[PDB]
């Protein structure tokens, strides 16, 4: 009964946080690729321009 | 001497039972260690698990 209770109920959290840890560092690499539009969407600068 | 045997087939008899009652030594901690075994099997596996 504790071998349910103490890690089913857990995983109620840990599945949580397991998606938690890896989609913070995602979004601190998201706001890198769809910020990098500012260059690899302004080739004006040295094609267009 | 044939016809008063039946006058320790009691005495004899109450020793037997004596044995049995005797009998709670053993049983007592046969049931205690075992019991014992059993909760430190118990707290053991689970704190552990």
């Amino acid at each position: 009964d504790a071998r349910e209770w103490g890690t089913n109920l857990i995983d109620k959290f840990t599945g949580g946080i397991r998606s938690k840890i890896s989609g913070l560092r995602n979004w601190l690499s998201e706001l890198r690729n769809i910020g990098a539009e500012v260059g690899i969407d302004v080739p004006t600068i040295g094609g267009g321009g | 001497k044939k016809g008063w045997d039946i006058l320790t087939k009691s005495a004899d008899m109450f020793i037997n039972d004596l044995t049995s009652r005797i009998d709670s030594g053993v049983n007592d901690v046969r049931g205690f260690f075992t019991g014992l075994a059993s909760d430190l099997n118990e707290w053991g596996g689970n704190v552990a698990s």
